Formats: structure tokens, sequence, C-alpha cells
RNA sequence: GGUUGCGGCCAUAUCUAGCAGAAAGCACCGUUCCCCGUUCGAUCAACCGUAGUUAAGCUGCUAAGAGCAAUACCGAGUAGUGUAGUGGGAGACCAUACGCGAAACUAUUGUGCUGCAAUCU
RNA sequence: CCUAAGGGGGACUCAUGGAGAACAGAAAUCUCCAGUAGAACAAAAGGGUAAAAGUCCCCUUGAUUUUGAUUUUCAGUGUGAA
RNA sequence: GAGGUAAAGCGAAUGAUUAGAAGUCUUGGGCUUAACUUAUUCUCAAACUUUAAAUAUGUAAGAAGUCCUUGUUGCUUAAUUGAACGUGGACAAUUGAAUGAAGAGCUUUUAGUGGGCCAUUUUUGGUAAGCAGAACUGGCGAUGCGGGAUGA
């Protein structure tokens, strides 16, 4: 056996992560936080920066970051309004050797929402990661296991469902 | 300075060598250990011929350095720089102590020096060269003799060059395609490990 | 300054075998001991819960408390001139059966199935072990076999 | 650029775990805890209710550990169940009641302890902890194993647990992981309970999704459907079912089709044999000549 | 003989790269009313066994495979060592006598075995 | 030195490397893969530890009461510690 | 049973270390040097190590043993299970290795001593010392006698 035409080895989105990188701490971070909330719908969290560094004007465990994983048709819905600011064209160099790609807008109101003055604007980070029935295998507890090479998600697979379920461009 | 050797002939102490538990220690005199044509292949100096210690002692890096020098010198004025591939094959790793350098209260001593520790047999330089040149490098490794303590032989290796074969093993492993260069040392067959990298690497492998 | 506390000098004595950390196989923790068995005593690093002191680290003892997870054992320790009875608490990682009983427990099992065939045969037997005796004379056979002679060889050097 | 990781000193240097935690199966760490017996009670076994739960089964086994492995004191699985009359929902909170009842029984009835610790005949849903009876043998002791399934209150090994509790066997536990346990309020709703122990979250599922979805009802009810079996005559299946359970614990082995021989030798026609010395050896000198 | 659950010893079982897998099991797999837990029903919880698949997991096989294990007219009775002499040698050290005796190396062979219960073309 | 850095339970996996993501770069945050511990565990060094002894979370006071036995140092006295 | 010293090892971990060769620089500069990576190469460790002696060291080699039957308990077991201690029965001088045994066991009481030194072997500090400091044994002290001319 053995097919490659098989069902079960269908790509498809696991999960779409929605990170802001706010430098500081505070009204910034929290309004960052507020656009991630308008634009999944869902309560982000915020990482803290693991160390100090004095020339990034940041300090261990201090409040950096906000981001945000949304799965199934919402990560679709958020992935495609991205892409149309990216006006569907992405790099090579935009997907890892693992099989994920990502991008990242500068603008939050070139993807489609009321601008508000007291918000402000903040650019955002969009990372999808790949990957077929079975990952379970890898983060389920009892008798966690690793995934096939086979059926492994790589660059050249994943570069060629973009840009068929897309029709987006990939520059070589 | 530096005491006469004699104070430090014998391996009478435990090896010292520098560590985190002492770290304030001096360079070795010798720091090239490898003189005339080290990049020579392994088939353009067959004859190898060794000083080899007949005595349980220990030499400094000093007269290392010395016995380095005279038989480099040497070689190089009758035959050339580039007829002989020499390599001094004891390093100094063992730190001798000096105290002066009160009375007897608190006389653990200050790293002083290096010296290599020698056995009965063991080979301190090898001089890889050709045939034709044997005379040569023999009287450049007896004039070395002079500047280490204790009794040398000058040793006529069985072997080819630096390898650990015969002169006729290495001859039929070569006719036989189960040697390949490596720059100034060889690589030989393998009978274990992945087939066909092990024929790709030795094409002229003969099997039996 | 001299240290003399109650660990040192077992920074090999207590380490884990090479490829042998971590956790305790549960045979250790199925094994029944009763009061009277003879047990070895080996510290396991990895429990400092009950462990032994280096002394007892290589000895063998009788078992004479049991308790919820260990038992105590006698060992006698030469002070001086004369033993001294220690009586240590071990948890049960540290212990282990002595393969000695097994051993002489089997003697003395076949010495009484042999007695009582040979009584069954009308025949004697004698029980004592004996240590190995000189060997009887024998004819060697040089068919195939004819003697080759050796010679020392002479000097050469191999380098 | 960067050094390869997997050199021959990483595999020579590598200590592989246990085989059983390599699977991904066994935590050593709390089988120890499990296992261990007081060593004063020098042969007297632990008895541990082991859970498991696959996609389709409900495994119950009363394990005792010993050196040479474990042994089984009794078992009881999921698909027994339709020999008791249940045949839907093997995997149901209220079929791993069943099964833990069943086991409970089973053993029970093994030991000789039937009239003695009936247990809750009349289940209400109430915590309770087997009781022993003065001047007589106290009640089969057993700890529940989990394994590596989490603990979280509303869990189906928590089922299994309140099955072979009211089945007469003594399985200390607390009730604050059973579903209806007001975790404010510290105190069980034995309604919930009971609900839950008669399929009452299923029926209630039923009920709410016939008259919104009926196509969903369609397919995730199916087999309810061809059974003409509704919500209200859900909780008999189950009340039956334990009734049953008590008449007749006794293990009955499904009649084999075929033989052991007759399944070693269909067997042994799908099985690759190992190449010998001189098959490989072979197979080398006919690489080596196709080389040259 | 396969498979599952629980194991004993804990690589002959691990690792890399390929290939095959009948039956059942296991698995991936479907859903979110309910108990429950999350940034995220991904993990964890519950529900259906209904819509699908052996693609992966798992199992076995392949490789002058890495590793591991075992063995030995392999090295080597070598290195080391207990005991001895009014032995040698200026010494450093060495030989001899009565005993014990490696490691590396080399070559060959192997690559999980097994207990309890249940189940299966 | 520590109300946790003590106790119990649970969940998670560390150092580091590679490949990717606006500002963002050698170092901020996000993702996947590899990762026998090359991290961490108050403080010297050694030992020990990977579904933990490490990181995080929840609940707590066993750091409680009574007085014996034992191990180390040892005279088989004391003290300390276990 | 235990051990980690001698030896050994370093194309095995840690740490040290000589030389070329082939690749990558994409995150070094001016064809080039230097970095890394890969397979090799010379040499090492009291406070390194996979391995690992010799000598030394723990225990056992019976009658207070082994086996068979069944009594007590408030301990323990789901138990009629065990734990410990027992009643009763069987196994007799080859009663269960060697060699030796001016016998074994037990108690009281009190003297001197608490400067040591030397030889072989192991060993630390020191250039060394008829120096200073340890290990095991044997000695001198405390001991004459024959030999080393003489000499603890
Ligand atoms: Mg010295
Ligand atoms: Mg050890
Ligand atoms: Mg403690
Ligand atoms: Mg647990
Ligand atoms: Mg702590
Ligand atoms: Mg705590
Ligand atoms: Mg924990
Ligand atoms: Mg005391
Ligand atoms: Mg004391
Ligand atoms: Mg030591
Ligand atoms: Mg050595
Ligand atoms: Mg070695
Ligand atoms: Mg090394
Ligand atoms: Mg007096
Ligand atoms: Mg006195
Ligand atoms: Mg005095
Ligand atoms: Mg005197
Ligand atoms: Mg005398
Ligand atoms: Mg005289
Ligand atoms: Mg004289």
């Amino acid at each position: 056996s053995d097919k490659s035409q098989n069902v079960m080895r269908e790509l498809r989105i696991e999960k779409l992560v929605l990170n802001i990188c706010v430098g500081e701490s505070g009204d910034r971070l929290t309004r960052a936080a507020k656009v991630l909330e308008q634009l999944s719908g869902q309560t982000p969290v915020q990482s803290k920066a693991r160390y100090t560094v004095r020339t990034f004007g940041i300090r261990r465990n201090e409040k950096i970051a906000v981001h945000v994983t949304v799965r199934g048709p919402k990560a679709e819905e958020i992935l495609e309004r991205g892409l149309k600011v990216k006006e569907y064209q992405l790099r090579s160099k935009n997907f890892s050797a693992t099989g994920n790609f990502g991008f990242g807008i500068d603008e939050h109101i070139d993807l489609g929402i009321k601008y508000d003055p007291s918000i402000g604007i903040y650019g955002m980070d969009f990372y999808v990661v790949m990957g077929r029935a079975g990952a379970r295998v890898t983060r389920r507890k009892r008798a966690r296991s690793t995934i096939g090479n086979s059926h492994k998600t790589n660059k050249e697979d994943t570069i060629q469902w973009f840009k068929t379920r897309y029709d987006a461009e990939v520059l070589d | 300075a530096r005491r006469p050797a004699r104070c430090y002939r014998y391996c009478k102490n435990k090896p010292y060598p520098k560590s985190r538990y002492n770290r304030a220690v001096p360079d070795a005199k010798i720091r090239i250990y490898d003189l005339g044509r080290k990049k020579a292949t392994v088939d353009e100096f067959p004859l190898c011929i060794h000083l080899v210690s007949n005595e349980l002692e220990q030499l400094s890096s000093e007269a290392l350095e010395a016995a380095r020098i005279c038989a480099n010198k040497y070689i190089t004025k009758v035959s050339g720089r580039d007829s002989f591939h020499l390599r001094v094959r004891v390093h100094p790793f063992h730190v001798l102590r000096i105290n002066k350098m009160q009375g007897m209260r608190g006389a653990w001593g200050k790293p002083h020096g290096l010296a290599a520790r020698v056995s009965i047999g063991q080979i301190i330089m090898s001089a890889r060269t050709k045939d034709s040149n044997k005379d040569v490098v023999i009287e450049g490794l007896r004039r070395a003799r002079y500047k280490f303590p204790g009794q040398q032989k000058i040793i006529i290796s069985k072997k080819w060059g630096f390898t650990p074969l015969n002169r006729d093993e290495y001859i039929a492993k070569k006719t036989n395609g189960e040697v390949i260069d490596d720059g100034a040392y060889v690589k030989f067959l393998s009978r274990k490990g992945n087939l066909e990298a092990n024929l790709q690497q030795f094409p002229n492998y003969q099997y039996s | 300054g001299k240290s003399r506390g109650y660990r040192s000098g077992t920074r090999y004595a207590f380490q884990r075998d090479f490829k042998k950390h971590g956790a305790i196989p549960l045979s250790t923790y199925l094994k029944v001991y009763k009061v009277g068995d003879i047990v070895d005593i080996k510290a396991n690093g990895s429990i400092q819960k009950g462990m032994p002191h280096k002394y007892y680290h290589g000895k063998t003892g009788i078992v004479y408390n049991v308790t919820k997870s260990s038992v105590g054992v006698i060992i006698n320790k030469v002070v001086g001139n004369r033993y001294i009875e220690k009586r240590v608490n071990l948890r049960v990682e540290h212990v282990k059966h002595s393969a000695c009983r097994q051993e002489f427990l089997n003697r003395v099992k076949s010495n009484a199935a042999k007695k009582r065939e040979a009584k069954a045969n009308g025949e004697t037997v004698y029980l004592k072990r004996q240590a190995a005796k000189p060997r009887g004379s024998r004819i060697i056979s040089t068919e195939g076999n004819i003697p080759q002679t050796l010679a020392p060889v002479a000097y050469e050097t191999f380098i | 650029m960067q050094k390869e990781f997997r050199t021959s000193a990483y595999h020579s240097r590598f200590q592989t775990p246990f085989r059983r935690r390599q699977e991904g199966k066994t935590d050593y760490y709390q089988r120890k805890r499990l296992v261990t017996q007081h060593k004063a009670k020098y042969n007297s076994p632990k008895y541990r209710l082991v859970v498991r739960f696959t996609n389709k089964d409900i495994i119950a086994q009363i394990v005792s550990a010993h050196i040479t492995g474990d042994v089984v004191f009794t078992a009881a699985y999921a698909h027994e169940l339709p020999r008791y009359g249940i045949k839907y929902g093997l995997t149901n909170w209220s079929a791993a009641y069943a099964v833990g009842l069943l086991v409970a029984r089973r053993a029970l009835q093994k030991l000789g302890l039937d009239e003695t610790y009936t247990g809750v005949e009349e289940v209400e849903g109430e915590f309770e902890l087997t009781e022993a009876v003065e001047d007589g043998p106290r009640p089969f002791k057993v700890f529940l194993d989990i394994g590596l399934q989490r603990t979280t209150t509303g869990a189906r090994v928590f089922g299994v647990l309140k099955g072979a509790s009211d089945g007469g066997l003594y399985v200390p536990h607390s009730p604050n992981r059973f579903p209806g346990w007001d975790i404010e309020a510290e105190e069980l709703d034995a309604e919930l309970l009971r609900k839950y122990i008669f399929g009452g979250h299923v029926a209630e599922y039923m009920e709410e999704l016939l008259d919104d979805d009926e196509e969903k009802y369609k397919s995730i009810f199916k087999n309810y459907i061809e059974e003409e079996i509704e919500s209200e005559d859900v909780e008999e299946i189950y009340a039956n079912a334990h009734e049953a359970i008590r008449a007749d614990p006794s293990f009955k082995p499904t009649e084999k089709k075929f033989t052991k021989e007759q399944y070693k030798a269909e067997s042994k026609k799908y099985r690759q044999q190992k190449l010998t010395r001189a098959e490989r050896q072979a197979k080398v000198a006919k690489k080596i000549a196709e080389f040259k």
C-alpha cells in the first residue's frame, strides 16, 4: 500500500498565531491586546521578556508581547484577510523547512477593521502551522510518538498546497 | 634562572598538568612539533627513522626544543628543508615546581617549567624521508641525541613512513586499492559499514 | 583543614552504574525479607533516605527487624581488638538477598536426597566435599598429534 | 557549519528508558507508589483496579504484581455488556459504571463474598464506602489505577470507581471527582450523579437534539433509532443491566471459531522471515559485482 | 502465530533510512448538549462507533548501517601485580624464580526474551 | 539563607542548535523540528534527579506532640547531624 | 558479595593537545588567509573516564540444620492468608571442605607506657638531606651470639 493519494494525507491548517511584539508594557501593550481581541474574538495572552536587554529597553519578566492562537474556520478567515493585504504573494523564503509559513503586516487597519485614534495602529505577525491528520500522535499524553517521514509536512508540499488553495504566488 | 636538569631528571612526582587547579603555568619552549616537508604524501617518504628512549625519565621542553632545532638545522643544511618530515612525538605536559624561586614551612613550589615523562622504548622523535637520505637523517638524530639526558637509540623502522603497516603490507594494500591519500596521511579501506560508500571511496578495490 | 563528614570519600562508591541511572526497577520493591535472612548492603545513590554509611557499603548481614520500607541488619565490625554488633536501618533499595544461602541450602537438599536413595539401594555415600586432587595417570595418543618442536625466537624490533 | 549531533558517541552513551516507559504506557513513579507493599505484610499482595479506556472498549482488571509479571485476578470488558443488555454507548460514563459493577460482582463471586458485601442494591447516587461486617471477613480491598489518564471531576475512570464501589468492593475514594460535585459548596449533588449513572446525560442529549437538529440526531443516535429506544426508556436499559449483572456476573468466554493452531497457522502466512547470514552475504556479493 | 490491557528483565529492545502489514485489536478519525479545562474542545473533558482511513502511530522485514550484546589458538600470558635473592646496574631502571593476570585491539556471531488475562481468518 | 527555597498533588520539559515571522538587527516576541540533560536544583565541591528532585499552578503547616532504639565521629562518653 | 588503585583509554564523555586533507562561509577580511563542519593524525590527566586487575576485604560451609503435621495472638491478610514463637514426627557419627588446636569460655584487679627510631616495599612536600610527613610488614628500643674489619 502506502499510497500518496490517500485521504488522510490531506494538508490543512493546524493553527494561526497572531503576534504583536510591542517593546514595552502598559497602555501600548493593552491597546495591542485590544486589537488582537478585536480581530480574533478571543482573549489574547501576554508574553514576558526572558531576560534584560538595555539596547531594546526591556527587562526580564516585563510584559512585552501579546499573542493569540486561532484554529479552524476563523483561522482560515483571518489568514485570507491577511493574504489580501499581502495581495496573495509570499516569498519562497517565508516557508520553513518544517512546512510552516508566516508573514507580517505593518498596519492592522489594512486587514479591514475600523480605525480608532485612541487605539492607534499596531503591526502584526501571522504564522500558520501546517499539518496533516494524525498529529495528535505527537501531542497526546499516552503512547506519544513521532510522525513518519512521508506523513511529515515540508517546504515543497506546503508551497504547492498554498499555490493551489489560494491561487497565490510564491516568489522564488 | 634555570636549575640544572639533574634536579628534575626523574619521574618522582605524580603527573602535574595544567588544569583548573594550577593555572599560572608558563608555556613550553617547544611549540612546533612538525618540521620539514610536513605536507609530503605517504608515498614520498617511505623510510622512517626513530629516536627512541631507553630510559624512564623526564625531558624538559628546553631539551625538546634544542634537539628539534639541532636535527632540523643539520638535515636541512645537508639535504634540504624539503627532504624530510620530522615529528617530535613527546609533548611536555608535566609541570615542574620550584620552591626558592620560611625554610621548609609552606614549601609547596611555584610552576617552574614543563617536562615530558617518557618511558623505556617510547619514541621521542620520528623522521620520515627517502631511503637515499638515510645516513643524513640518522646523523641529524645522532646530533639531536646530545641535547637529551640518558640513553637513546636510533632505530630504523620496519614500517612505511608514519603508517602502522610494514613496508610490504603497505605495498600490497596499495596495489590492491585499499589505501587512499588524505593529505599527509592515508585512509584505509574498511569491510564494515555502508557498502556503497566504501566502494565509492575506494574505487580501485579488487574485492575477493 | 581535614574533613570527616558522613559521606566523605564516597564519590565513586555511591555513583550509579554507567547507563543505569534513574528509576529503580520494582523487583527491588517486590522482594520479601524475613528476620534471619542474609542480605548484602549496597548503597543506592539515588535514594538518599535510609542510606547506609560508607562502612556498610559492601557488607553482608542478618535481617533482624522488618518495618514499613526498611529492614534492620546486624553487622559485626572490628573496633580495636574485638567485634562490636552494629544494628543498621536500611531501606530495601540498599539491600539484596545474599546468594550464599541458596547454594548451601541446595547442598543440604542434595545430601538428604543422596543419603535417602543410598539407603534405599542399601549402600553408603560420603557427603563431605573434597578439594581438587592431583590428577591420575593417563596415556596421550599421538595419532594426528606428533609433538611439534618449538624454539626461543631471535630478537626483533617491530617499530 | 554546526556540529552533527547524532554521533556514535551519542548513541554509545545514550541510556534508553524502560521499555514500557519508552512506549509511553507505564508511569513507573505512580506504579512504585501503587504496587509497593508494607514490608511487614510479607507476601500479602496489594490489589489494583486497573481501568483503561480505548476508543471502543473499557478494560477493568483486578491485578496483583509479582516479580515474573502482573497476575490478573478477574477482568471485565465493556464488550461483555451486550450479554447484559447494553449494546450501544459502550464508552459512556454509565457504561463505565456497569463495567465497574460487573468486575466487582465477578470478583466477589470468585472470592465467596456474595451474601456478605452485596453493596448498594438501590442506586441513588449517594457517596458511600463498603463498610466491613463485624465478626466476618473484611471487604476485598482494591486500589484504583487510572494509569496516564488525567484526574478530572466527571472523568469516566471514576465511573468505573463508583460502579466497583457499589458492587461491594472496598475501594477507598472521595466524591470530589464525581459528576455533580460542587467545588464552591463542597457537597455532592446525588441527583446529577444518579443521572450520570443511568445515562441521564445521554437521554437529555437525545431529547435536546431531536427537537433542534433532527439530522444530527439521526446520525449520532442511529442505533437507538433503528432499535426504537427513546430517552424515557434509556434509563431502564441500565437499570435492567445492573440487575442482570448482579444475577449472573460469571465470565463466559466467547466460543472461539478456530483453534489455537488454526489461528497460528493462518497468522504465520503473513509474517516475513529473517534472511539467513548466507543470504545477506550473497546479496552483498551481488551488489559488489554489479558495482564492478 | 497476530493484537490489546497489565507487567518482569531494562538497547540482542535504542537510533537512522527505506519497504510490507490478511483478521481482530489498537489507532487516527467525527461532534460539543452535558461534567470539565483551555489564548485556542490543539492537549485535557464529555458524546456518537454514527461519516471515513491504514496516510501516520503500532508491528514485522531490509542495511558489507551507527549503537548495543555475546563469544574467542585475536591481542596476550602482553601490561600490571603478590612473594624472593649478599641478582645485574653509578643510577634511572631491568632480568630471573614461585604465583595471579587485564584493557584497548582484531575477528566472528546475534539484534529482544518472556509472565498473567482477554481476543482473532 | 528560606512561609518557602518546607509538605502533598498535578501539569509541563530543560541548556543549546537549525529552519521560518512587520518594525526586529548577533540579542526582544511568535512557530516547528532536533535536543540523555550538554540546563536547573540558595550557598563549596562531589554525588543524585526527566511523565522529576528541574519550571509553573493548586492546597497547606510534618519546621507539630510523647519519649525510647539506631548510624557517624566514638572511650563505642558527650555534642552536632542523620 | 563489595571496590575504582595499578594498568588501560582518548578516530569513547570532560578537560588538554600536534599536523595536514576535503567541504561550507549563507552570519570574516585582504586568488588568498582565518574560521567553522566532516573523515583522519601526534601526545596527555592526583583533584578525567567506558573498561579494569594483583594484593587486601564482607558473608556462608548444618543438629541452635533440613523436611513433615498442626497450636497461640490484641499484629497482618479479602481470607481459613501470613509473621513470630511453639507441641508432635523423620533424617545419627562422612552431622555434611582443608590444616592445626600446651583446650575453650568468663571475671576482677592493678603496674609501666602515652618523646620513638630503622630496613624492604607503597607514598607526600622538598634540588636534595644521616630532612620532614603517612601505609603494610619486620626490626632496634628491650638483644646477647656467628658474619658484614669497625657499626642500635
Ligand atoms: Mg615528590
Ligand atoms: Mg560503584
Ligand atoms: Mg531529608
Ligand atoms: Mg499521578
Ligand atoms: Mg526543594
Ligand atoms: Mg512546596
Ligand atoms: Mg510532580
Ligand atoms: Mg553513639
Ligand atoms: Mg552521637
Ligand atoms: Mg579514590
Ligand atoms: Mg595510570
Ligand atoms: Mg581502557
Ligand atoms: Mg578525550
Ligand atoms: Mg598509672
Ligand atoms: Mg595512661
Ligand atoms: Mg613523656
Ligand atoms: Mg627508652
Ligand atoms: Mg637481635
Ligand atoms: Mg660479631
Ligand atoms: Mg665494610
